[PDB]
């Protein structure tokens, strides 16, 4: 417990790298968080949208 | 650039647009600055038979 402060610096890393990987889930309003499937599914300009 | 077309591919004439006359006649490019004019040609471009 003594060491918890430098425990939860390197948690609170690992969490801050967690969290920016699992937002590359989200769509963010597009029609799929997947570039591939949308360039597949998609005509070029709207794609680029 | 002037060419005779079918009513229903005067659409196909626009940026990003797909279509038989886009994919192996005239292509558009997306990123294209300028203005797609047509007009009816029926009375003079059209014959019997």
């Amino acid at each position: 417990s003594p060491l918890g402060k430098l425990q939860d610096v390197v948690n609170q890393n690992a969490q801050a790298l967690n969290t920016l990987v699992k937002q590359l889930s989200s769509n963010f309003g597009a029609i799929s968080s997947v570039l591939n499937d949308i360039l597949s599914r998609l005509d070029p300009p709207e794609a680029e949208v | 650039d002037s060419f005779v077309i079918r009513g229903d591919e005067v659409r196909q004439i626009a940026p990003g647009q797909t279509g038989k006359i886009a994919d192996y006649n005239y292509k558009l490019p997306d990123d294209f600055t300028g203005c797609v004019i047509a007009w009816n040609s029926n009375n003079l471009d059209s014959k019997v038979g």
